[PDB]
């Protein structure tokens, strides 16, 4: 059952997730393009960072574990975000409540299909199981706080930490859905197909060194390999 | 460290 | 709870999981460790199509549809039957009742530490779990279904039995387990892990062609890029 | 297809 303690902490969740972006317009054209979407990249990271900071247990963990923790998740959690922001008919995907994109402009972003078809593949997916903002909010901290993330140093905190939000979603959950025991596992199964698509943005971050498109700054520092 | 190499992530954590 | 239909099921499973092999020793002896190494995930690979085959629902699937699962899940269901072998002890794998081998051997085997440190890493964290042959059947079962797989054309009917194994797997873990609710998402999230070995394992494949070091016929089949 | 492509998985799912 759903404690007092889980149902305050889940709510503060959803309550803490609760600007000169580069307009959408050759070679100016293909720019701007790209400009745009590592803009809202860099917006989607910042957000990140700031819940983060509110999840209980986030600021005791040290500093080095916290970066560890924000550089590998950032891309699963911007993903999540993304399906989230997905519109089943147009499938099309709403960035701050206006910036609306479909495959082809995400590929007039300079995005290669390989990487375009998983995420709407994926947004597709996690629109069927119909997630409510606490259940997204769950699911972005059992996302961050994963021990088996590289240069972790405090492996049985971060563990012992995901726990408390895996067994507050189990309860959530057996509040949400009274009569279906399988959407519990489901919504921590979506976190296995997280780390593929991590994988292929990986391939993609590599592809781009090839063609020297430059991530900005902030990007280039979580993402590329120095 | 990661730190070190994370000059931005850093600052956004420490403001 | 367990139901009949349940228990009959997970113990067929774990009934169906109950040699001229390079011997184990110079450019010739790396040659003879790295040939015992690929004979030894050759066996590997026959032994998960053989269970896979006896699984509930494959064979009802198209032969296009098994074959697809089969490719990208065989290195997960390696990867795990390598953690059920792992000797905390001396931090060593013991494969086929006899040959045991530790991160050295590994190393001369021709594996790169940027693999052998995720495996050996992945089997620790997994023998502190304690699973029995029932928890790892279930597992390697889910493991298989997974409709988010490369070129899966029925994802709805993989996805529908991985549900079916995913409850078995609950319903049996409350038995084992009855003082403890998070050992079944713990189990779960172990198939997190294994995206990223298979993610790391894939990198692999890619270094031994590079160094011009050829797999034999069936793992080149599943593995490398034609 | 696959099954073109991985004639020795195919021969195991066979027999
Ligand atoms: C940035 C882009 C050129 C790229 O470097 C990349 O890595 N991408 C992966 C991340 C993806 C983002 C796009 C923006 N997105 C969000 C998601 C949600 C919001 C939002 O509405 N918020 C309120 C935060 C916002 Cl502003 C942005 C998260 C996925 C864009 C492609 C490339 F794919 F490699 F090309
Ligand atoms: C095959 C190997 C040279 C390699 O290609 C590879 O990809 N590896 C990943 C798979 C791994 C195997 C090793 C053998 N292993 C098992 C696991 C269990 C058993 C067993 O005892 N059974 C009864 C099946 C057996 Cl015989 C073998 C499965 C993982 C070996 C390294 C390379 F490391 F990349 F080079």
């Amino acid at each position: 059952q759903l404690s007092p303690e889980q149902l305050g902490m889940i709510e503060k969740l959803v309550a803490a997730q609760q600007l000169r972006v580069t307009p959408w317009p050759s070679r100016e054209a293909r720019q701007q393009r790209f400009a745009h979407f590592t803009e809202l990249a860099i917006v989607s990271v910042q957000e990140i960072v700031d819940f983060a900071k509110q999840l209980p247990g986030f600021l005791q963990l040290s500093r080095e574990d916290q970066i560890a923790l924000l550089k590998t998740s950032a891309i699963e959690v911007m993903l999540l975000e993304t399906s989230r922001r997905y519109n089943p008919g147009s499938e099309s995907i709403t960035f701050l409540k206006d910036f609306s994109y479909n495959r082809e402009d995400f590929a007039k972003a300079g995005l290669q299909v390989e990487f375009i078809n998983p995420i709407f593949e994926f947004s597709r997916a996690m629109n069927e199981l119909q997630l409510n903002d606490a259940e997204f909010a769950l699911l972005i901290a059992i996302s961050i706080f994963s021990a088996d993330r590289p240069n972790v140093q405090d492996q049985l905190q971060v563990e012992r930490l995901q726990h408390t939000y895996v067994e507050a979603l189990h309860a959530y959950v057996s509040i949400h859905h009274p009569h279906d025991r399988l959407m519990f596992p489901r919504m921590l199964m979506k976190l296995v197909s997280l780390r593929t698509l991590s994988s292929v943005h990986s391939e993609q971050v590599f592809a781009l060194r090839l063609q020297d498109k430059k991530l900005p700054p902030l990007l280039s520092e979580i993402w590329d390999v120095h | 460290s990661l730190t070190e190499r994370h000059k931005i992530l850093h600052r956004l954590l420490q403001e």
